[PDB]
RNA sequence: UGGAAGCUGGAAGACGGAAUCGUUAUUAAGCGCCAGGUAGUCCUGGACACUGAAUC
RNA sequence: AAAUAUGCAAUCAAUA
C-alpha cells in the first residue's frame, strides 16, 4: 500500500510502546 | 354492533370478577409470595375470565385483552361506517387513543412471565410456575398426594411431599442434581 | 443459519383458499372451553379435607411450626384446610408469611354469578 | 444622602434578586464580579471558563500550563487578549474546561468563553471588546466532500479525449 | 390570611383547570361538518336533540376570555421577577466586515446548501 | 460543537461498524411483508367472489359443519330467522413470533385466518408519483 | 371594507385561540375527528335497546317510565355527549369570585379607587385593571417625582422596613435616573437580542401615552445584559423557576421571615404547579410574546344572564370537585358515556370515579364546599344589565 | 405542502415575494379545509384571497 | 419480613427423608 | 482442506436478490443499485425510516 | 477418565437451592439486571437479549480483608468499578435468559463460597 | 428469597423509527399513567432522551458506467428512555409501559430487582438520662417522579457503576478474529 | 503478480520540451483517521476531522 | 506553596 500509511501503522506501533525505527528502508 | 356490545359485555365481567376476586398486596407480590388462597383466587379469576371471553363474527383473532378486544371492535366500526376519506382514515388511531375509557383499560393487562421468571429462575426455584392456573395445578395435586397418605405417619407424608423428592431420582439418565427447572410460561 | 437467511421464502408453500376450510375454521372457532384440570382437582381436593378434616387436625397438632416452615406444600394444605373450615389446628398461631388470614369460605357453586341486559 | 439612598435601593434590589452578584470588588472605578463563568465554541472544539478574583494564574483542563496547550504565541494571544483589553491583566485567575477540535480551534472558543465571562463580570467593560471583536461566535463548519470530487473542491484531472 | 394565601393559588389552578377543560375543544363544539349533518340521531328528544342553541357555547367563550386575560398578569408577573433577577446594580468611517466583503455568488452545486443549489449544474 | 443535535447521528452514520452499532435492519421483516401484499392483493377478491358466488347455501354449509364440528350448530343459528354474516378472511403467511406482549395484536390469534378487506382510502406501498407498484397489472402491453 | 376588516378581525381572533390552544390537531383534523365520533355514536346507538323502547312507546301512545334517565343525564347534541354549559358557567363564577376575594383584599390593603361591584361576572379582570390604571408610569422621567408621591406612601405600608423608611424624593430621583437610562438603552439602536426584544412590543399609537412596564423595560437600565436573558425571553423560558423566582419575591416582600413563614414551601409548590397548569393553555406563548395583541384580538362577548336550577349547581358542583382534582373534562368520565347508559350497562357515578383518583393535597371536599359559593355564583349570573 | 401532504392533496402551488397561485385537485371536504386554511390560517399577511374554476364530481 | 436466611437443621435432623434430600451424594 | 474448495464459506458471494447481479451489494440492503431504487420508488422503505429528503 | 462429570453439571448439582421463596441463600444486598424486548410482531428475534448480571457493593458485603481481597482478585479489575465500589458478574453463556440467570446464580454462588474459603 | 426482592428500576427505551411514533407512544404512556389507580401520586418516570442514529447504503445514478454520479440512501432511528423508580405497581406499569407503544415502534425494557439483605438490628430505647444525687440535694408537584430523590441518586449511580463495567469487559473481549489466540497454532 | 516486515541496496530521478490540468475561505494546499466490498487485498470510490492561506 | 509533574479531533452530563 502507500508509504505513508505505512509509517502511520509503524507510528501506531511506536504510540502502543513498540521502539521500531521510522527509516522506509 | 352486536361485536361491540360483546365486547363492551366482556369488559364488565372482567370488571367484576376484579372487583370480585382481588390480589391482595399486588399480582406480582401476590406471585412471589406464592400463597396458596393467592394462588387459587388467580386461578379462579383467569379461569372465569376465559371461559367467558366471547366469540366475534366479524373477527377471527380472539384477544384475552379486552383493550385489544374493545379497540379492534371500535377501529373495524370506524373503517367501515365513519371513515369520509383517507384524512379520516389516518384519523382513525387517533381517534382510538383519544377515548377515555381505552385510556383507562390500557394500563390494565397481565403481567407478562418475563418480568418475574428470569427472577425466580436465579433465585433458584424449581417448584414454580408464572401461570396461575398451573401453580394450582401443581399445588392441589401436592396436597392430593399428602391427603391420600394422611389417614411414622408425618415421615411417609413429608416424603409423599414434593419438596421431598430427590433431584437425581427425576430421570434416569442424568443421575445430578438441580438438572430440572420450571417450564417457562 | 446467517448465511442461510438471504433469498425470498418459497412461493410454492403458501396456503390455498378452501372453502371447505374456511367453513371448517368458522366451525371450529366457536368450540367451547371446558373448566380447567386445576378447578377439578381443587374440587376433588375439598372434597377429600373435608371428608378427612380429623386426620388433618391430628397431624397439624402432632406437627411442630418449623415443619410447617420447612415443608410448604404443608402450608397449601393447611390454607385449604382453613378455607374449608374456621378451625385452627396448630396449637401456636402461625406467621404471617406461612399463611395470612383470607377470611374466604367455600366451588362451582361458590364461583357463579348472574346478570342480564 | 441621595446617594445613599439609590445606593440602598440598589443594594436592596440585587440581595433580593441577584445574590450572585453582592461580592464585588472596586477595580480602575468600577465594580467587578469576584467569580464569573462563561462557555464558548469554535469548530468541533466547546471550551468553559471561570474567572475568579486571584493573581493571574491560568490552568486548562487537569492543571495543565497555557504555554503547554497553546505552545504557539498567537494562540495564547488568541487566548489572554481579553484579558489585556479590558485592562484586568493579573486580577483574574482562569480555570477552563475544553474539549473536542484542535490547537486553534480550542483557542478560538477559549477566547470566546473568556469574552463572556468578562462582559458578565463586568458588563459596562464589553465596549473594549466590540472592536475587536470578541464576542463573535463563528459557527462555520468544514465543507462536506462531494461526490464526483477528492474533497469539497479538488476534483481529478480532465483529459480531453 | 395565612389560610386564605396557602388556599389561594390552589383555587387558582382549579380556575386554570377548568379554563384548560373549555378550552381543549373547538369553538363551536360538539358542531361538525360531518356526521353531525349528515347522520342525525320526536321519540328519541329526550335522549338526542337535533335542535341546537350557539348562545350557550357564545356566552361560556364570553366568560372564558375575561378570566385568561386575567390570567396573563401570571405571565406579567413572571416576566417582571425575570427581569429583576438579571439586575446588575449601580452604573459604571468604513464598513467593517467578515467572511468576505460581500457574499459569494454560487452557480455550482454548493455541498452545504445543496437545498437551494440542486438546480444548479455539479460542474 | 455549534450543531450536536444536526450531527447526533454522524457518529454511528461513519465511524462504527452495523454489527456493534446497534441499528435494527428490515429487510428479514419487510421481505414477508411484500409477499404478504402481493399475496392478500391476489387472493383476497378471488376469494370474495367464491364466496358470493352461490351466495343460497352459504348458511346451509355452516350450519353442517357446526353440526360435525361443535355437534350443536346453535351458536351461529339460535333460531330460524338469525342471520350470519361471513367475512372474507386468508390464511396467514408471514411466520410472526408469539409474544407475551399482551398487546400484540397477532399473538392472540388461534385460527390461523386473518379477516380481510377490500376497502382501505388509503393506499399502503405509496410510489412516487406516475410509478406503478409491480405485479399490478398483468394485461399484456400494446405497441403503437 | 367593513367587510375585509371583519373578516381580518375573524382571522386574528383565530390565530389568537390557536396561540392560547398549543399541543392541539390542526382545525381539519380536529373536524374530522368530530366527524367520525358523530359518525361511530349514531352507527352504535342506532341498535340500543333504549332507542327501540321508545319509539315503540311513542309509536303505541304509552308513557315514558321516569326511571330511565338519570335527573343528571342529558341529550346528546349531533350524536355526541356534552357538558352543562350553566354548569361550568357557575363553577366558573365560583372560581372567579374566590380568587377576586383575595385580589380585592390585597387592593384594599393598597387603597385602590374604582374597584368594581362584586356581583360582575369580570370582576377578576376589573380588579387586574383597576390595579394597574391606579399604578402606571409614563415612562418619562419628568413625572418620576410625581409618580413617587402619588404611589410610594401606598407601598410604603407593604415595603420591607429598611425600603419603607425612606423617603419619597429618594424614590422619585431613583426612578428619574432608572428612566433615563432606560430612555438612552433603548433609544441606542440596538440590533441583536435587545432589537428584537423591543420589536416585539406590540404596537400601540391610538393617542395612547406610551407606559413604562416593569415587566420589559425594567432590565433596560443597564445597556449589556446577559444573553442568557434574551434567549430564556424570544426561544424558550425557564417555566421551572417559577417557584424560585415566586420565593425570591416573597423574601423581597418580606413574607419568608418569622417563626411560622407567612407563605412557606406548600404555596411556592402550588404557584410551581399552577404555572405547569397555565402552560396547558400557553403560558410560554405568552412569556415569549407580548400579551397585548392577545388582549385586543381575544373576541369578547356579552355577559350570560340566566336562571340556576339544582341540576345545574349539583354540575357545578361536579365540576368544581373535578377540575380540584384535576380532571376538568366530564366527558372523559363513565357517566357521560352514551353507549352504557343506552345499553344498560353498570357505570361509575361522577363521585364514585373521583373516590378512586389521588385527592388534591391542599384542597379536600370540605375545603372546596366552604371556599367556593355556588349560591353566590348563581346570584351573579342571575344579574342582570 | 405540509398541508397537502396530510390532506391528500394534489395539484401544483408556487408562491412569491408578493403573490402566490396554485391549483388544486382532490375529495370535496379536503378541498373545502384547503380552502379554510388559505383564507384563515395562513401566517403571512394576506391582503387578497380568490378562489376560480371550481369543478366537483370528476371521475 | 420473614426471610429465613438459615435453614433450621433440627427438622431436618428429625426427619430422615428431608435429611436425605438436602444431602449432597457424592460425585 | 481441498473440501471447503466446494462447500465452504468463500464460495457464497452476496448477490442482488431483486436482480441477481452479484456486484454492488450492501449487506443492510442485499439488493443491487435498480433493486434498491425501484423498493425505494414504489414506498416500500417509508415505514422502515428511509428519508429521501437527506443527501448525506 | 473416559467419562467425567462437566463443570456446569458439577456446578449444578453443588449448587444449593432455597427451599422456600421465603428463604435467601444469598444474604448481602444485591441487583439483579436483565433486558427484555417487546413489540409489534415481527418474524426476527431481536439479539443481545439474553444476558443478565448482578451488581453489588463489596461494603454492604462486608467481608474481612483478606476475604475482599481474594473477591477483587477472583473477579479481576474488569468487574470492579472503584470510584463508587462495585462490583458485577455477568452471564450471557446461552441464548435463553431463564438459562442464563440459573447460570448468574450458581456461579455466584460459586464465588461467594470462594470467597468465604479465603 | 423471590419475597423480598423489590422492583428498584424499570428503564423502557422506546425504540422508533418515525418521530410522528414517538410522540404517540409518548403521549399514549402519558395518558395510561394519568388513569392509574392507588401525598399519592401517578408513577412518573424520569423522562431521558435518547439521541438519533442514521446509516447509508450509496450507489450509482445509472445503470451502466457512470461512476460520477451517485446516490445516498438515508435511515434513521430514535430512541426515548423513561425511568420508574421504587416501582409498587409493577403490573400497572408494565401493562401502562406495553400498551403506550404506537405504529412500529419496540420498546426494550431493563428491569432491576434489589435484596436489601439481612435487615438492620433494631437498636431498643436508649437509656434515660436522670438527675444524679447532687441535683436530687440541690410528589408534590405534577409530573414529576414520586420516588425519593436519594433512592433515584443510589439507583443512578450503581447504574452508571454497571455501565463502565460493562464498556470495560466489552472493550476488553473484543476481537475482530474471534477465537483467535496470539501464539496459538493459527 | 495478496498485503506487511527485516538484511543488503551501482534502479531511474536535481522540479521535468512542445503542450497540459484542479481550485468561489474554515476554500486551495498539507496532515492523519475510518464505515464496505459478509476470510485476506488498492494509492480507487465515499466521508470525517486538524493546520490553514494568497490572489484583481 | 509538603498541590501537579502537564500536548490537541471527528458520539455521548437527558449521565462521565
Amino acid at each position: 500500500r502507500n508509504k505513508k500509511i505505512r509509517m502511520s501503522l509503524k507510528k501506531r506501533r511506536r504510540r502502543k510502546g513498540k521502539r521500531a525505527p521510522c527509516r522506509k528502508k | 354492533a352486536e361485536d361491540l356490545h360483546k365486547a363492551e359485555i366482556y369488559t364488565q365481567t372482567t370488571e367484576k370478577l376484579e372487583k370480585q376476586w382481588p390480589a391482595a398486596g399486588g399480582v406480582a407480590k401476590g406471585i412471589q409470595g406464592d400463597q396458596f388462597f393467592d394462588v387459587m383466587a388467580a386461578a379462579v379469576r383467569e379461569d372465569l375470565q376465559d371461559q367467558s371471553r366471547p366469540v366475534l363474527v366479524n373477527e377471527l383473532t380472539d384477544h384475552e385483552n379486552p383493550y385489544c378486544m374493545k379497540r379492534e371492535a371500535l377501529r373495524r366500526l370506524v373503517l367501515h361506517a365513519c371513515t369520509r376519506n383517507c384524512l379520516d382514515e389516518t384519523l382513525t388511531d387517533t381517534l382510538l387513543d383519544r377515548r377515555a375509557d381505552l385510556q383507562r383499560l390500557r394500563s390494565k393487562a397481565r403481567l407478562p412471565p418475563e418480568v418475574l421468571e428470569p427472577l425466580a429462575a436465579f433465585v433458584g426455584i424449581t417448584r414454580f410456575s408464572f401461570d396461575r392456573r398451573a401453580r394450582l395445578n401443581q399445588k392441589v395435586t401436592a396436597v392430593q398426594h399428602a391427603l391420600r397418605q394422611i389417614s411414622e405417619k408425618v415421615e411417609a407424608v413429608l416424603s409423599v411431599l414434593p419438596e421431598n423428592f430427590p433431584s437425581d431420582a427425576l430421570h434416569p439418565h442424568h443421575p445430578f442434581r438441580n438438572h430440572f427447572g420450571f417450564e417457562s410460561s | 443459519r446467517q448465511m442461510m437467511k438471504w433469498y425470498w421464502p418459497s412461493k410454492y408453500m403458501l396456503q390455498d383458499v378452501q372453502m371447505a376450510q374456511y367453513f371448517q375454521m368458522q366451525a371450529m372457532r366457536f368450540a367451547p372451553r371446558p373448566a380447567h384440570v386445576s378447578l377439578t382437582t381443587l374440587s376433588a381436593t375439598m372434597e377429600q379435607c373435608w371428608k378427612k378434616r380429623d386426620a388433618v387436625r391430628a397431624f397439624f397438632q402432632s406437627i411442630d411450626e418449623k415443619v410447617l416452615r420447612e415443608n410448604p406444600t404443608l402450608q397449601d394444605l393447611y390454607g385449604l384446610y382453613r378455607t374449608l373450615c374456621p378451625d385452627d389446628p396448630l396449637r401456636t398461631p402461625v406467621d404471617p408469611a406461612l399463611w395470612r388470614n383470607p377470611g374466604f369460605t367455600w366451588a362451582d357453586q361458590r364461583i357463579v354469578s348472574s346478570s342480564t341486559n | 444622602d441621595g446617594s445613599s439612598d439609590s445606593a440602598l435601593i440598589s443594594g436592596a434590589i440585587v440581595r433580593a434578586f441577584n445574590p450572585e452578584r453582592m461580592k464585588v470588588f472596586m477595580h480602575n472605578g468600577c465594580e467587578w464580579l469576584w467569580q464569573a463563568e462563561g462557555t464558548g465554541t469554535r469548530k468541533r472544539a466547546a471550551a468553559h471558563v471561570i474567572i475568579r478574583r486571584g493573581t493571574g494564574q491560568v490552568r486548562v483542563n487537569n492543571d495543565e500550563d497555557l504555554y503547554v496547550r497553546w505552545p504557539f504565541y498567537y494562540n495564547r494571544m488568541d487566548v489572554l487578549q481579553p484579558f489585556f483589553l479590558t485592562g484586568t491583566a493579573g486580577i483574574y485567575d482562569l480555570f477552563i474546561h475544553v474539549r473536542g477540535g484542535g490547537s486553534s480551534g480550542q483557542a478560538g472558543a477559549v477566547r470566546l468563553a473568556v469574552g463572556r465571562a468578562l462582559v458578565s463580570a463586568c458588563p459596562a467593560c464589553a465596549r473594549l471588546l466590540e472592536e475587536d471583536m470578541v464576542l463573535y461566535e463563528d459557527t462555520r463548519q468544514r465543507m462536506p466532500k462531494m461526490p464526483g470530487r477528492m474533497k469539497a473542491r479538488k476534483m481529478r484531472t480532465w483529459t480531453k479525449r | 390570611p395565612a389560610e386564605r394565601l396557602h388556599s389561594l393559588f390552589a383555587r387558582a389552578d382549579v380556575l386554570a383547570h377548568l379554563l384548560h377543560s373549555r378550552l381543549a375543544l373547538p369553538l363551536l363544539y360538539p358542531l361538525n361538518s360531518g356526521g353531525a349533518l349528515t347522520n342525525p340521531l320526536a321519540a328519541l328528544n329526550s335522549i338526542a336533540t337535533s335542535r341546537w342553541k350557539r348562545e350557550e357555547v357564545m356566552s361560556a367563550l364570553a366568560t372564558v376570555t375575561p378570566l385568561v386575560l386575567a390570567a396573563t398578569s401570571v405571565s406579567r408577573f413572571l416576566k417582571t421577577a425575570h427581569a429583576l433577577s438579571y439586575f446588575a446594580g449601580p452604573a459604571c468611517l468604513g464598513r467593517s466586515r467578515v467572511h468576505f466583503l460581500r457574499p459569494q455568488l454560487w452557480r455550482v452545486l454548493k455541498p452545504g446548501e445543496e437545498r437551494t443549489t440542486k438546480h444548479l449544474k455539479w460542474r | 460543537m455549534a450543531f450536536r443535535y444536526r450531527r447526533e447521528g454522524q457518529f454511528t452514520k461513519f465511524r462504527v461498524h452495523f454489527d456493534r452499532s446497534g441499528f435494527r435492519p428490515y429487510i428479514d421483516e419487510l421481505k414477508w411483508e411484500i409477499m404478504d401484499w402481493h399475496y392478500k392483493r391476489a387472493m383476497g377478491p378471488q376469494m370474495k367472489k367464491t364466496l358470493m358466488s352461490y351466495q343460497e347455501g352459504s348458511e346451509k354449509l355452516q350450519y353442517m359443519h357446526d353440526l360435525i364440528a361443535l355437534g350443536t350448530a346453535k351458536a351461529k343459528f339460535p333460531h330460524a330467522t338469525k342471520r350470519f354474516f361471513f367475512v372474507p378472511a386468508l390464511p396467514v403467511t408471514i411466520p410472526y413470533r408469539r409474544s407475551s406482549n399482551p398487546f400484540c395484536l397477532l399473538s392472540a390469534n388461534k385460527t390461523g385466518w386473518l379477516q380481510w378487506s377490500p376497502k382501505q382510502r388509503v393506499p399502503f406501498p405509496q410510489p412516487l408519483g406516475k410509478r406503478k407498484v409491480g405485479g399490478t397489472d398483468p394485461q399484456p402491453p400494446v405497441f403503437p | 371594507r367593513k367587510l375585509q376588516e371583519l373578516e381580518s378581525f375573524v382571522g386574528s381572533a383565530l390565530r389568537t385561540y390557536r396561540l392560547l390552544r398549543p399541543h392541539a390537531l390542526p382545525f381539519y383534523k380536529e373536524d374530522s375527528l368530530l366527524s367520525m365520533q358523530s359518525k361511530l355514536n349514531e352507527a352504535t346507538l342506532k341498535h340500543s335497546p333504549l332507542v327501540h323502547d321508545l319509539v315503540e312507546l311513542k309509536k303505541r301512545n304509552l308513557s315514558v317510565p321516569s326511571d330511565l334517565l338519570p335527573p343528571d343525564f342529558n341529550a346528546l347534541q349531533f350524536s355526541l355527549p356534552v357538558v352543562s354549559a350553566r354548569g361550568f358557567l357557575l363553577a366558573l363564577s365560583a372560581a372567579a369570585n374566590s380568587v377576586a376575594e383575595d385580589l380585592e383584599f390585597l387592593c384594599r390593603r393598597l387603597s385602590v379607587p374604582n374597584l368594581p361591584h362584586p356581583t360582575h361576572p369580570f370582576r377578576l379582570k376589573l380588579l387586574l385593571d383597576a390595579l394597574f390604571e391606579s399604578f402606571k408610569l409614563r415612562k418619562d422621567p419628568h413625572y418620576a417625582h410625581d409618580w413617587a408621591q402619588r404611589n410610594w406612601p401606598r407601598l410604603q405600608a407593604v415595603m420591607p422596613e429598611p425600603l419603607s423608611e425612606l423617603s419619597a424624593d429618594s424614590v422619585g430621583l431613583w426612578l428619574k435616573a432608572h428612566l433615563e437610562r432606560v430612555i438612552e438603552n433603548q433609544r441606542g439602536r440596538h440590533a441583536d437580542g435587545r432589537g428584537r426584544l423591543l420589536a416585539q412590543k406590540f404596537p400601540l399609537k391610538s393617542d395612547e401615552e406610551d407606559l413604562y412596564s416593569l415587566a420589559d423595560d425594567f432590565i433596560f437600565d443597564h445597556e449589556i445584559v446577559d444573553e442568557q436573558f434574551c434567549d430564556e425571553r424570544l426561544s424558550q423560558f425557564p417555566i421551572d423557576k417559577a417557584g424560585e423566582l415566586f420565593r425570591r419575591v416573597a423574601d423581597f416582600f418580606g413574607l419568608t421571615k418569622g417563626p411560622q413563614p407567612a407563605v412557606n414551601d406548600a404555596v411556592v409548590a402550588q404557584f410551581q404547579n399552577l404555572v405547569y397548569t397555565l402552560d396547558e393553555i400557553g403560558l410560554s406563548n405568552w412569556m415569549k410574546m407580548d400579551t397585548r395583541e392577545i388582549e385586543e384580538f381575544l373576541p369578547e362577548g356579552d355577559p350570560p344572564s340566566f336562571a340556576a336550577s339544582q341540576q345545574d349547581l349539583d354540575a357545578a358542583r361536579l365540576l368544581l370537585k373535578a377540575a380540584a382534582r384535576g380532571k376538568a373534562n366530564l366527558l372523559d368520565f363513565e357517566a357521560l358515556d352514551p353507549y352504557k347508559l343506552l345499553h344498560g350497562f353498570d357505570f361509575k357515578t361522577v363521585q364514585e370515579e373521583l373516590a378512586t383518583l389521588p385527592p388534591n393535597p391542599f384542597l379536600t371536599d370540605a375545603d372546596i364546599d366552604e371556599l367556593f359559593d355556588i349560591t353566590t355564583a348563581a346570584v351573579s349570573m342571575n344579574q342582570s344589565e | 405542502l405540509q398541508v397537502g401532504r396530510d390532506l391528500f392533496l394534489v395539484g401544483w402551488v408556487k408562491c412569491r415575494s408578493r403573490f402566490a397561485t396554485g391549483h388544486i385537485q382532490g375529495d370535496v371536504h379536503a378541498l373545502s379545509y384547503m380552502r379554510r386554511y388559505l383564507e384563515k390560517h395562513v401566517d403571512e399577511s394576506v391582503s387578497s384571497v380568490r378562489f376560480y374554476e371550481e369543478n366537483f364530481g370528476m371521475p | 419480613s420473614s426471610v429465613f436466611f438459615e435453614e433450621d437443621d433440627s427438622v431436618y435432623r428429625q426427619f430422615a427423608c428431608m435429611r436425605r434430600v438436602r444431602e449432597e451424594p457424592r460425585l | 482442506i481441498p473440501i471447503l474448495n466446494k462447500v465452504g464459506q468463500y464460495r457464497i458471494r452476496m448477490r442482488c436478490i431483486s436482480g441477481g447481479y452479484s456486484r454492488g451489494i450492501f449487506r443492510f440492503t442485499r439488493m443491487a443499485r435498480m433493486g434498491m431504487l425501484q423498493l425505494a420508488r414504489e414506498g416500500w422503505l417509508k415505514k422502515y425510516g428511509y428519508r429521501p429528503g437527506l443527501f448525506r | 477418565g473416559r467419562t467425567f462429570v462437566t463443570p456446569l453439571t458439577k456446578l449444578q448439582h453443588q449448587a444449593a437451592l432455597p427451599r422456600s421463596p421465603l428463604h435467601a441463600r444469598f444474604d448481602f444486598p444485591h441487583t439483579v439486571h436483565y433486558d427484555v424486548f417487546w413489540g409489534p410482531p415481527q418474524v426476527e428475534e431481536e439479539p443481545n437479549k439474553s444476558g443478565c448480571w448482578v451488581s453489588f457493593r463489596v461494603a454492604d458485603l462486608k467481608l474481612s480483608d483478606s476475604q475482599e481481597q481474594r473477591l477483587l482478585d477472583i473477579l479481576g479489575p474488569e468487574r470492579y468499578d472503584e470510584q463508587t465500589g462495585v462490583v458485577c458478574l455477568e452471564a450471557d453463556v446461552f441464548p435463553q435468559l431463564n438459562h442464563n440467570a440459573a447460570y448468574l446464580g450458581d456461579i455466584l454462588q460459586q464465588l461467594m463460597r470462594e470467597v468465604k474459603k479465603a | 428469597a423471590l419475597s423480598a426482592y423489590s422492583l428498584r428500576s424499570l428503564i423502557v427505551t422506546y425504540n422508533s423509527r418515525n418521530r410522528s411514533s414517538m410522540n404517540a407512544t409518548i403521549e399514549n404512556l402519558k395518558n395510561a399513567l394519568r388513569w392509574t389507580s392507588p401525598s399519592w401520586s401517578p408513577p412518573w418516570p424520569v423522562p431521558r432522551r435518547i439521541g438519533r442514529r442514521q446509516w447509508r447504503v450509496t450507489y450509482l445514478k445509472s445503470p451502466f458506467k457512470y461512476k460520477y454520479a451517485l446516490r445516498h440512501y438515508v435511515f434513521e432511528d430514535h430512541r426515548y428512555a423513561f425511568a420508574f423508580y421504587d416501582v409498587n405497581s409493577v403490573q400497572e406499569v408494565v401493562s401502562a409501559a406495553l400498551g403506550a407503544m404506537a405504529g412500529e415502534t419496540c420498546c426494550s425494557c431493563r428491569f432491576s430487582w434489589r435484596f436489601a439483605g439481612r435487615p438492620p438490628v433494631s437498636l431498643p430505647t436508649p437509656p434515660r438520662l436522670v438527675p444524679s444525687s447532687r441535683a436530687a440535694s440541690l410528589t408534590v408537584l405534577r409530573g414529576h417522579c414520586p420516588t425519593d430523590k436519594e433512592f433515584i441518586r443510589r439507583a443512578l449511580e450503581e447504574e452508571q457503576a454497571v455501565e463502565r463495567i460493562r464498556k470495560k469487559l466489552d472493550k476488553k473481549q473484543l476481537q475482530w478474529f474471534p477465537g483467535k489466540t496470539p501464539w496459538a497454532p493459527k
